[PDB]
């Protein structure tokens, strides 16, 4: 029982027993969303399958690692799908072919948040898996754990939703104008989402935000955001409706606003978040 | 050029102050009981008083300075004393120039000289004064008088 | 010459100068007659001699025989019974308020308690080609009020935009005599001398400059010398002479000499009586920080940080700068700065090495506690160089260079209240520089600028600025070029232009009545050297008769850069006049095309009533005229008297001597003073008043006869009617002002007798001067 | 320490009045101030009034005495007349000597609208040389204030010549020859040196 | 946070606008009397450069004064009084030659501000002659 891939491939060490550096295309899904689908990325073949059978199985305990740890959802072994992490030792797959086919795994993950995302940067672990072979030939039997590693940054969804960028920087003209602001969402399930902004703010309103600006920043300066001919202030929730498949503009567009008195001259800079929730 | 400040000024020619000085005699009858000298008896201790023309102006340059007062009826030549009880008798006071020169009294202005000064830097007359007797002798008494001193401009 | 010694009750000199006249006792001591003087303490002191110039006089008793011919070096003593009189010779080092151009204490004038109000409506209106309209308005206010010798202010202002009111600033400032400074209650702001300029609510003891006479402001090189006998001192600088005074024999003392760093170097030549001479050169430089040898600035202040913006807190602190100046110009400086999140010290030390040039170097060190908590340490030293017009025409000005370490921190950085105005790049070293070069006889080159570095980033804050001006006799030829690069910019921002003024002043007869002469033409060529050029042409000058309106007219053409061109236009009013001013602009710039307007103006609240005027500046001279109407005052252009005969001077300096004069020839017909001319000494922030009794009526001439005989000269002559009087001169003539057409006339030679009466006709109304002839009673 | 504004007071014809000050620089000495206007022969022919005619200064004071016109338009109106002004300085308070302090200048009345222009006088002086003399004619309306005549090398006496008439001078024969003078303008100046025209 | 949005932006200094373009300084009449002396100076006359509607984001205003200057250092007088300049400060007690800057803050209620200047008349070498006095100073402003 040989495997291999063609991307990148680790490292065998202590017997057979390695990690496995895969690449990333983690897109949301309805009811719950994909993570890696090892099914079009790892490969095994038997050097002798006209001699004896070589049998692999899933035990349990198999989870995810790293910051993925203490999430949940599903893993699809072999067309059929079981609850991630195991709890119970999953069906047997049959390995006699020199032709190299592939290892039907695909990790899923279960939705908790509403369009949440955690970053995957290249070379962090993902989860650790519990497998085990047999043959037909005698009674061998043995464990050995193969544990996810990737190879690119890359973003996973949390929630049934997900955005066009989740790191967007724009610029403003020389003052006092405006620009719009490119941020689309688009949903895999007809939901009902609410948005909100969060960060520092200057004003009692808390609809300026201050200037956090590097190098010489100006003064009496901040920025403020509105959608259509509305301000929208930190900590409160906008909503849009029914997002289906076809991706939604939230509509905002970045303006200067007057904090204090004096109006220092200087680069302006204001760091904004924005944070999605279920109505 | 964005602005401008434009400054007008005009400088005014000035003439000369006058500071005239005091004299005040002393002699206590030193002559005027010896001397008794003739009409001509112009021998008393010389008392030196200067007329200080400072500061003046720039333009400045020439003056016609001359004398005018109370003549006495001997001797037109010289200052005649203020004529009360308590004063002298016999004399008239005597106006002398740095080179030691009778100053013609109550002279006209065709008679004077220029004396030419300095522009700008500060200007000082120095002139003398003593006694000359008419009458004798000369009897004990005040020794007042009055006199003008007429600065004529160029 | 000789007399036997005794009492002698003689008129006292000093230095062949009068005093007072007592009677002195004279002792056998050291001397040519072989007799001393026996003088106080008391006398000395009012005699001319400084008594805390002498060290140990205070010890002596009240009236104890002072010793002066030993206890003070150099210092002889004369008796002379041949004239009555008694010379001494006491060496000026010794005397005080040697000052030219010394005002006493008791002459200044607190001034007078008025109310007070300074109105500045301006604003504009912008019409935009594709856009609308753009109206603006924004009203002054400055209040105050004065109480003897307290000045109480307040700033507010109004605005309206296409709108409430704003406060600005609140002081109630003194001047405290005794201390010579100035103690500031409420809004005000520190001096960037050591610490920067730092803007705040509370008090301030500082010491004014204004005070000291202009002899003495600033930094100039105090000459100490010492003469054996009766010297003549002159100093001569630049080939003329500026300082000369005679000076008695012994140790002497010149702490005048107006400050003239750029006149070259100082000539001082000591001619004794006998013809020997002491010819020594003491070179001059001067740095802004330098203090004169015996000058103490000082300047402390306590309160809290006010800024004005809401990204900041409001700290307390406290503040106290100090400089002094000592012998061979050296001088001595620093301060110490004292918070609740910050503190710092400073060390001054700075001497004028003349020859070399002079200058001052001071460090500070900080202890600064940014809003994170964050601690941090660090100081900052400063280069301050200065060098005299050269031979060849060389003037450095100035040159500058601070350094700060990279945890140094200003007091205003630890007053914000969040971090990320930044506490993580501030600033490294700053160079500046400016120096001027006189190219011959009509040309001078100017050159400045500066350098910023600062901490983390490479990027450098650069201005520069160099012109030339040429002067062809009338014509003023200016070409300047400037360069500013900012660090958190791209892009260095030149521009390259050049102006040609030519006056029309000088292009006719200096005794031209026409108003062309009152003006000038001036053409400029600008180009950005990066696509952009323009050119302007524009004549302006003023108009009237007191030359109160200022007029303008100036049209050109601007285009390139960035695609964007259009003709252009200008015109601009600026009237001053007695109530108040005024000042109306209008713009044409083809896409813009807006229009100026506004109206100033000063309100004086005083005891006698109501005056209106000029703007008010600080200090301000009342004029009290009852009678006079347009009463114009000399050496101020648009000043006239109101109605009621009252006027405003917006324009006086204090500490020093104004010349308050009427013309006389604006005077009505019916109109005369005792007095046209008055001077006012008044204090910073004081309202004087500048009285001049009028005489309202008509002015005649009376010859008053006695018995036959006109009355002698020197009789005093009051009027029972009107207040007003005069003093008969020859041939009983006298000039009386503002009399009534008939009234009785008091006359007082005597110990009153004469009695006159007199009736002018009607008819002689429209007469300046009527003479008539009355006689008396007994 | 008296002193006077200019050192020449021009009087237009029409005018009012004009002014002139007097300022005294001693702050104790107490100054008396007497003033009037003599003619072209020294005597007070009352063609001009001074007011203030008499006035006290006490200390470091300052005045402006206005001089008013008193002939109604009686004096010749084709050139100008003479006149002198005085202001006589009497020291206000033992044997003594008190002097007074008259301070003397020219009094130019000017009529209204003339010919020639005042610049243009000074240039206009022509002479007449014979024998150890030498005449000044001024056919000009404007009285002519000569100084500085120096004929080649030789310096001469100052001269005053009148209006539409002439003056001599002094000259001796042990002299230069070119002659060149200067004279004073309306405002106490020096105009620029000329050449001496005869003849 | 979902989605962290930094919006950068720039705020420059725009040129304000002049009201007084040929503010004129008359000192009247001077006597040879009081400026003989070396060192003798005029009395000082204000005047303040008034600069209106200051477009939002300058605060500070820098003017560079200009003009012609004579052995004295001060700026020369082109009139025919001789032996005699012209001085230039602040309210302050800064002298400001032919070249040197001033920079003043602006007042942010009334969108404007000034320069409160003074001026007189002084001689180095004394002795001031009887003539006129001309003098032109150019100032470019320089807006930050």
């Amino acid at each position: 029982f040989a495997c291999k891939t063609a991307n990148g491939t680790a490292i065998p060490i202590g017997g057979g027993s390695a990690n496995v550096y895969v690449n990333l295309a983690p897109v949301v899904n309805v009811g719950q969303n994909l993570v890696v689908d090892l099914s079009t990325q790892i490969f095994c073949h038997n050097d002798y399958p006209e001699t004896i059978t070589d049998y692999v199985t899933l035990q349990r305990g198999s989870a995810y690692g790293g910051v993925l740890s203490n999430f949940s959802g599903t893993v699809k072994y072999s067309g059929s799908s079981y609850p991630f992490p195991t709890t119970s030792e999953t069906p047997r797959v049959v390995y006699n072919s020199r032709t190299d086919k592939p290892w039907p795994v695909a990790l899923y993950l279960t939705p908790v948040s509403s369009a949440g995302g955690v970053a995957i940067k290249a070379g962090s672990l993902i989860a650790v898996l519990i497998l085990r072979q047999t043959n037909n030939y005698n009674s061998d039997d043995f464990q050995f754990v193969w544990n996810i590693y990737a190879n690119n940054d890359v973003v996973v969804p949390t929630g049934g939703c997900d955005v066009s960028a989740r790191d967007v920087t724009v610029t403003l003209p020389d003052y006092p104008g405006s620009v719009p602001i490119p941020l689309t969402v688009y949903c895999a399930k007809s939901q009902n989402l609410g948005y909100y902004l969060s960060g520092t703010t200057a004003d009692a309103g808390n609809s300026i935000f201050t200037n956090t600006a590097s190098f010489s920043p100006a003064q009496g300066v901040g920025v403020q955001l509105t959608r259509n001919g509305t301000i929208i202030p930190a900590n409160n929730t906008v909503s849009l409706g029914a997002v289906g498949t076809s991706a939604v503009s939230l509509g905002l567009t970045a303006n200067y606003a007057r904090t204090g008195g004096q109006v220092t001259a200087g680069n302006v800079q204001s760091i904004i978040g924005v944070t999605f929730v279920y109505q | 050029a964005d602005s401008t400040i434009t400054i007008r000024g005009y400088v005014r020619d000035n003439g000369c102050s006058v500071a005239a000085e005091s004299t005040n005699f002393t002699v206590d009858l030193m002559e005027n009981a010896a001397k008794q000298f003739n009409n001509i008896g112009a021998t008393t201790p010389v008392v030196p008083f200067r007329i200080l023309l400072s500061p003046c102006g720039n333009a400045v340059s020439a003056v016609k300075v001359g004398f005018t007062g109370v003549a006495d009826s001997h001797n037109a030549n010289l200052l005649a004393l203020e004529n009360t009880v308590s004063a002298a008798s016999g004399l008239g006071i005597q106006l002398l120039n740095e080179q030691q020169n009778q100053i013609p009294l109550n002279a006209p202005s065709s008679a004077l000289s220029w004396t030419t000064l300095t522009p700008g830097k500060p200007n000082t007359l120095n002139f003398y004064a003593r006694l000359m007797a008419t009458q004798v002798p000369v009897t004990a008494g005040h020794i007042n008088a009055t006199a003008t001193f007429t600065l004529e401009y160029q | 010459q000789e007399l036997p010694p005794g009492t002698y009750r003689v008129d006292i000199y000093l230095n062949n100068g009068y005093m007072a006249t007592r009677d002195v006792t004279f002792n056998t001591g050291d001397s040519e007659q072989g007799i001393v003087p026996c003088l106080t303490r008391a006398q000395l002191a009012s005699m001319g001699l400084n008594t805390a110039s002498v060290a140990g006089m205070n010890l002596l008793a009240d009236d104890a025989c002072v010793p002066l011919t030993t206890m003070v070096q150099d210092a002889t003593a004369h008796l002379d019974v041949g004239q009555q009189r008694l010379n001494l010779t006491i060496p000026q080092a010794f005397m005080s308020n040697r000052a030219r151009g010394y005002i006493p204490p008791e002459l200044w004038d607190p001034g007078i308690n008025a109310g007070l109000l300074n109105y500045n409506f301006s604003g504009n209106s912008v019409q935009n080609r594709i856009g609308g309209n753009s109206h603006y308005a924004y009203l002054n206010l400055q209040s105050g009020l004065n109480i003897g010798a307290w000045r109480l202010r307040d700033n507010t202002t109004w605005s309206y935009n296409s709108n409430k009111w704003q406060h600005i600033n609140t002081w109630l400032e003194r001047d405290i005599i005794p201390l010579r400074s100035r103690l500031t209650l409420g809004d005000g702001y520190t001096q960037g001398d050591i610490f920067d300029g730092i803007n705040f609510r509370g008090a301030q003891l500082a010491s004014d400059d204004n005070m000291l006479p202009d002899s003495q402001r600033g930094f100039a090189p105090v000459i100490h010398g010492i003469a054996r006998g009766t010297a003549q001192v002159t100093i001569k600088q630049n080939g003329y002479d500026i300082y000369n005074s005679t000076v008695p024999p012994g140790p002497f003392t010149i702490n005048d000499i107006y400050a003239a760093g750029n006149s070259g170097d100082l000539q001082v030549t000591i001619k004794e009586a006998d013809g020997s001479t002491q010819i020594f050169t003491v070179p001059y430089s001067s740095v802004p920080l330098l203090q004169r040898e015996g000058h103490t600035r000082y300047s402390i202040t306590a309160g809290e940080y006010r800024s004005g913006n809401a990204q900041q807190e409001k700290p307390r602190f406290f503040q106290s700068t100090l400089l002094h100046g000592l012998p061979a110009g050296w001088t001595i400086y620093g301060g110490t700065q004292l918070a609740d999140r910050y503190r710092a010290f400073n060390f001054g030390i700075g001497k004028n090495m003349g020859a070399l040039g002079a200058l001052s170097v001071d460090m500070t060190q900080a202890n600064s506690t940014l809003p994170d908590d964050s601690q941090h340490d660090g100081q900052s030293v400063r280069f301050l160089y200065n060098k005299s017009l050269n031979e060849s025409g060389t003037n450095i000005q100035l040159v500058g260079y601070r350094y700060s370490t990279s945890g140094y921190f200003n007091f205003a950085d630890t007053t914000y209240s969040r971090m990320n105005y930044n506490l993580a790049y501030n600033k490294r070293g700053k160079l500046q520089l400016t120096v001027t070069q006189q190219l011959g006889r009509t040309s001078t080159l100017y050159l400045s600028g500066s350098h910023q570095t600062y901490w983390g980033t490479s990027n450098v804050d650069e201005q520069f600025q160099a012109g030339l001006n040429t002067a062809f006799e009338d014509i003023n030829w200016t070409l300047s070029y400037s360069l500013t690069k900012n660090a958190w910019q791209k892009g260095r921002d030149q521009m390259l232009a050049l102006n040609v003024n030519i006056p029309f002043s000088h292009w006719l007869r200096s005794d031209s009545k026409s108003q062309w002469r009152h003006a000038s033409a001036s053409y400029s060529m600008s180009h950005d050297l990066n696509g952009r050029m323009t050119n302007l042409a524009g004549v302006y000058g003023t108009l009237l008769e007191d030359n109160n309106l200022s007029y303008s007219v100036q049209t050109g053409y601007a285009g390139g850069g960035d695609g964007n061109s259009g003709s252009t236009g200008y015109a601009t009013l600026n009237y001053r006049g007695g109530y108040g001013n005024a000042n109306i602009g209008y713009s044409h710039s083809d896409d813009i095309k807006q229009l100026y307007y506004g109206v100033s103006g000063g309100v004086l609240a005083h005891a006698n009533g109501v005056t209106l005027g000029q703007p008010l500046n600080d200090t301000v001279v009342l004029v009290k005229a009852p009678g006079a109407k347009d009463a114009k005052v000399e050496n101020q252009t648009g000043v006239r008297t109101d109605w009621r005969g009252y006027a405003v001077l917006p324009y006086a300096t204090e500490y020093r001597e104004n010349r308050v004069a009427l013309d006389t020839n604006t005077l009505a017909d019916n109109v005369d003073l005792d007095n046209a001319v008055a001077n006012v000494v008044p204090t910073r922030g004081a309202i004087v008043r500048a009285e001049f009794k009028a005489r309202v009526g008509i002015k005649l001439l009376m010859t008053l006869t006695h018995n036959n005989k006109p009355l002698p000269f020197g009789a005093m002559v009051t009027s029972e009617s009107s207040q007003s009087s005069g003093i008969v001169a020859d041939n009983g003539q006298v000039y009386l002002s503002g009399m009534p057409l008939a009234g009785k006339v008091q006359v007082k030679w005597g110990e009153a007798h004469c009695v006159a009466n007199y009736q002018l006709p009607p008819e002689s109304q429209q007469q300046l001067l009527t003479q008539l002839s009355a006689e008396c009673r007994s | 320490g008296v002193a006077l504004g200019a050192t020449r007071v021009i009087y237009p014809a029409g005018q009012k009045q004009e002014q002139l000050a007097v300022t005294n620089n001693d702050e104790n000495s107490t100054y008396l101030i007497q003033s009037w206007v003599e003619n072209a022969d020294g005597v007070k022919d009352g063609r001009f009034i001074v007011t203030p005619p008499l006035f006290a200064m006490k200390g470091k004071k300052e005045n402006t005495l206005r001089i008013l016109d008193a002939t109604n338009n009686q004096l010749p109106q084709d050139r100008e007349s003479l006149f002198w002004m005085n202001v006589k300085a009497i020291p206000s308070m033992e044997n003594t000597l008190q002097l007074a302090i008259i301070s003397r200048i020219k009094l130019y009345y000017r009529p209204a609208k003339l010919a020639l222009p005042p610049d243009q006088a000074a240039e206009k002086l022509r002479f007449r040389r014979s024998a150890n003399s030498l005449t000044l004619i001024n056919p000009t309306p404007y009285y002519l204030t000569v100084t500085e005549l120096n004929a080649g090398t030789r310096v001469l006496e100052n001269a005053l010549v009148p209006p539409m008439g002439e003056s001599t001078v002094k000259l001796p024969s042990d002299a230069g020859s070119n002659i060149t003078y200067r004279t004073i303008n309306d405002y106490g100046a020096l105009t620029p040196k000329m050449t001496g025209v005869m003849e | 946070a979902d989605v962290t949005i930094t919006v950068n932006g720039k705020v420059v200094a725009k040129p304000c606008t002049v009201s007084t373009t040929n503010a004129t300084v008359d000192l009247g009449d001077l006597y040879s009397f009081s400026l003989m002396s070396a060192g003798a100076a005029s009395a000082w006359h204000d005047v303040a450069l008034e600069l209106t509607n200051c477009p939002v984001g300058t605060s500070r205003v820098t003017a560079s004064f200009s003009g012609a200057a004579d052995s004295t250092g001060y700026y020369k007088n082109q009139g025919t009084a001789q032996n005699i300049q012209l001085e230039l400060q602040d309210d302050s007690g800064n002298t400001l030659n032919t070249g040197a800057t001033k920079t003043v803050q602006v007042d942010d209620s009334s969108q404007s501000a000034h320069f409160p200047l003074q001026v007189r008349a002084l001689t180095v070498n004394g002795g001031a002659t009887q003539g006129t006095i001309q003098a032109v100073i150019s100032i470019t402003y320089t807006y930050s």
